[PDB]
């Protein structure tokens, strides 16, 4: 999930926007 | 701001800076 991809790995706006309702 | 290391409230900020008005879901735990 986010923490994995963002978190404890470098984030990018790819992965941000799928957390976008 | 949004290529590093995003934790706990960073991350909930960029969040909001990125989605704007469509807002966003915070799900930690997956």
């Amino acid at each position: 999930g986010i923490v994995e991809q963002c978190c404890t790995s470098i984030c990018s706006l790819y992965q941000l926007e799928n957390y976008c309702n | 701001f949004v290529n590093q290391h995003l934790c706990g409230s960073h991350l909930v900020e960029a969040l909001y800076l990125v989605c704007g008005e469509r807002g966003f879901f915070y799900t930690p735990k997956t």
